[PDB]
């Protein structure tokens, strides 16, 4: 429980972060391995998650918006670079 | 300058002077965003391949106006260490490499009884500087730190 | 919302699998790119998860009794098979393409 | 006899008839578990290799007592595709890939204004089934499908 200072550019890293995390518990759930407590909390965050970036696009111009399948795209990229550390999986997630 | 870019796009510039050197490029980040040295992980772009800490910048595929990418290791899987007392004793302490020498200090004062600025701790033959984290050291598990009195 | 039986060996997956969720959590939290609602759901799944570890250890035989830390080198090795929906090397040396 | 492991470790066991294809090794785990042929990905344990189509299971290494990976990539992201009517009018239908036969007649259905029961699709010269996923044909983008009417 210790907290990292960051800037306002965390916002929107977080949304694209977590949509590849949505997108991993889906695949996950094809594997028919996710619990039920489990898929719970997969709806949840899609829940929020469309909710979080309905509420994000309006608050950006027009050619910035992107979609859950396209922010998915871009989180997924950043999930290979944090467990394979390295910024070839991985150069879409900018390192 | 130099551009460093890390993950979700965030970008910054740092200024190598006056010859380019990888273990200075990491000194330079640290300064400017607080990243221990020991957890930056450092490499080309766009060719994503990691710097190598003893080959300069300008004699890899770097120079001015280009970019590297920071990705940092956290660091932070506990571990277990020895600091030897001024009698010899020697008391195990968990630890994390993210930790600063002086919290490894609160911990060695506690236990053995003695005020911090009493004291200096040293590993290998070098001191250990309040400020920095442990991971600058190298410590590994059951490494001997030893316990230095001062007057 | 369709929902998809599992199975009882799912508790056990969900865990392992949740667990490399906070590994990617915990590093993504390092690239200063977790905002701070971010590092709250980072921090709940810990304890969460810590909690249902010690739950789940008691029922299993001490072999196969897994902690945190090498539950969370199971659930990045589950992760990255998806990641590339490919157990191809995947998991076990390296590939990265 | 063969054993074939999920991504939870969880394992099931698939019989091989006759060719010990790869082919017939799918159809099995579909009418085992329910997951489509086109939905699965299949490698060599603990190689981790994929299997290769073209050639027999036992020349990959898989004979009996032998253990194959299974992963579940579902395919459902969009694709549009055309069904030509009985006149030779093409029209576009937006689909995914695990939507059923039956479910895309049910479009047909409802833009040319005929009933399900009064007609029929086919691809390259065989006919779709209605409770089989589009995934079963292999259709891809703008691949067209004849529609066929009855008496």
């Amino acid at each position: 429980t210790t907290q990292i200072e960051v800037g306002p550019g965390a916002t929107n890293a977080t949304i694209n972060f977590e949509a590849g995390i949505l997108e991993c518990y889906e695949r996950f759930s094809w594997q028919r391995a996710l619990d039920y407590p489990g898929q719970d909390r997969l709806h949840r965050l899609k829940r929020k998650l469309e909710s979080r970036i309905k509420t994000h696009n309006k608050s950006e111009p027009e050619n910035k918006r992107m979609s859950l399948e396209e922010r998915k795209a871009i989180g997924v990229k950043m999930m290979k670079v944090l467990l394979f550390m390295d910024p070839s999986a991985g150069i879409e997630g900018f390192e | 300058d130099l551009t460093v870019k890390m993950l979700a796009g965030n970008e910054f510039q740092v200024s190598l002077s006056s010859s380019m050197s990888v273990s200075e490029l990491k000194a330079q980040i640290t300064q400017k965003i607080g990243v221990h040295a020991f957890q930056q992980r450092l490499a080309v772009h766009p060719s994503g391949v990691a710097l190598q800490d003893r080959v300069p910048l300008a004699s890899q595929g770097l120079g001015p106006g280009s970019t590297v990418l920071l990705v940092v290791d956290k660091c932070d899987e506990p571990l277990s260490i020895l600091v030897r007392n001024n009698k010899g004793r020697s008391s195990t302490y968990e630890v994390r490499l993210t930790q600063t020498v002086a919290h490894l200090k609160q911990q060695v004062s506690g236990l053995e009884g003695v005020q911090d600025d009493l004291f200096w701790l040293t590993f290998e033959g070098k001191p250990l500087e309040d400020q920095l984290p442990l991971g600058e050291y190298g410590l590994k598990p059951l490494s001997t730190v030893f316990m230095n009195l001062r007057l």
